[PDB]
């Protein structure tokens, strides 16, 4: 629980300091906050494109992480690029909204951890050597 | 190489 | 950069479940709505007694822990009750707003370190005999 | 032990 205790002190003492008329940023929030504008933009963009991406994988309690792997390869096959990555998040974010429209809410997580694996293995050192997520923000956001 | 829309922009 | 890439996906997953119509609750997300509500409640109905327990201790850079901790132990000197765990929450909140007010806003992450170790050494073990937080958000969320 | 308004409510 030391963990959760930790993440549930910075959440009061956030919230705490923005009552009072202060910003206590996190490391990652500028992140966070231009990667959901880059994905609506991304999806709000690219709509057919974007289709043709998402019809590529269905996925179900079944379903294998090499799946998935196999069909985000496409995508990076010739390398990596800051729209490529956006596009990552939306897929999964795509197939997740896929996956609780036919109740199977329980995938979400899974499909979570899929997208870190495939973030720890394949993007993130790629993004180590193009200016790290602060040259995303200052890109997108 | 170019293969998606969203590749022009980068 | 694994443990941010992990947060990314999960905050990034989270906010595209919600823009469609569905929740994807993070384990300590009631506990911390209940936590922020119970402090905003304990600031108003205990004002005279809160600043009592405020006075006690003024941050600056070269305070130790055990000042803090000599402090909070008064708190919890003959034991622990759920009305004590907000008042210390609240007693940390108020400990950073003094920080930010004074330009020591560099002390925030110290306290919350602070408190996190206070609940680790202290808290935890009677949280973990007295119901959990889920038992903390029926009581108070 | 009470000691703070805050013991009462438990
Ligand atoms: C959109 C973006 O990434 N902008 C940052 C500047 N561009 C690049 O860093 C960049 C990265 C990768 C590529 C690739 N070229 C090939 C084929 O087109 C696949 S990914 C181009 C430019
Ligand atoms: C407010 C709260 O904790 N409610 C849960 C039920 N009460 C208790 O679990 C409880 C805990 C601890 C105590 C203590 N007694 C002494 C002296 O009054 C100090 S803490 C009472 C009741």
């Amino acid at each position: 629980m030391s963990q959760s205790n930790r993440e549930l002190v910075v959440d009061f003492l956030s919230y705490k300091l923005s009552q009072k008329g202060y910003s206590w940023s996190q490391p990652m929030a500028a992140v966070k906050q231009a990667l959901r504008e880059a994905g609506d933009e991304f999806e709000l963009r690219y709509r057919r494109a974007f289709s043709d991406l998402t019809s590529q994988l269905h996925i179900t309690p079944g379903t294998a992480y090499q799946s998935f792997e196999q069909v985000v390869n496409e995508l990076f096959r010739d390398g990596v690029n800051w729209g490529r990555i956006v596009a990552f998040f939306s897929f999964g974010g795509a197939l997740c909204v896929e996956s609780v429209d036919k109740e199977m809410q329980v995938l979400v997580s899974r499909i979570a951890s899929w997208m870190a694996t495939y973030l720890n293995d394949h993007l993130e050192p790629w993004i180590q050597e193009n200016g790290g997520w602060d040259t995303f923000v200052d890109l997108y956001g | 190489p170019i293969r998606y829309p969203w590749d022009v922009e980068c």
